[PDB]
RNA sequence: AAAAAAAAA
């Protein structure tokens, strides 16, 4: 197991590039951008494949969101199974960010419960949304999460923490 | 980095409690 | 107010 998918890139993120980037971590098997199959528009992510497990590791471990062409990127070992991304099961939802806090940030904060597979504060042209997801390997480190995290002060602005939600499910529970 | 308070403990800073 | 993601070989 040495592969990583990299998302959340700028659209002309190159394969050079990330060779540039990932390459001080170990020797490299290969780096692929994925397409859209005609037009050649990037999809938006990549997989970077380590000849070593351990490298891969470390790539992941301490290379997550860091800025390539002004997007901080996002690491995940490669699970092209979508269905764990669908249910959301072990995935949280945070809000009232304080704008000082960035991904890295985040991340070194939740871990602390458990293993995360993926999280992200959302960002847009002024920064910070204030607001993120954060999905646990299991869904006993989500509980804990969100049972100690909610209604907490981080950075001196009380946020919401709790399961989370689609689009559609939300927008049912509200009316 | 990040530093939690606990505003139903008059907002103490538990960031360490909470990292173990 | 705020509710992600991934189309390889």
């Amino acid at each position: 197991m040495a592969s990583l998918y990299v998302g959340d890139l700028h659209p002309d993120v190159t394969e050079a590039m990330l060779y540039e980037k990932f390459s001080p971590a170990g020797p490299i098997l290969s780096i692929r951008v994925c397409r859209d199959m005609i037009t050649r528009r990037s999809l938006g992510y990549a997989y970077v494949n380590f000849q070593q497990p351990a490298d891969a590791e470390r790539a992941l471990d301490t290379m997550n969101f860091d800025v390539i062409k002004g997007k901080p990127v996002r690491i995940m070992w490669s699970q092209r199974d979508p269905s764990l991304r669908k249910s959301g099961v072990g995935n949280i939802f945070i809000k009232n960010l304080d704008k000082s806090i960035d991904n890295k940030a985040l991340y070194d904060t939740f871990s602390a419960f458990g293993n995360i597979l993926s999280c992200k504060v959302v960002c847009d042209e002024n920064g910070s949304k204030g607001y993120g997801f954060v999905h646990f390997e299991t869904q006993e480190a989500a509980e804990r999460a969100i049972e100690k995290m909610n209604g907490m002060l981080l950075n001196d602005r009380k946020v919401f923490v709790g399961r989370f939600k689609s689009r559609k499910e939300r927008e049912a529970e509200l009316g | 980095t990040i530093r939690i308070r606990d505003p139903n403990q008059g907002g103490k800073d538990i960031t360490e409690e909470i990292m173990s």
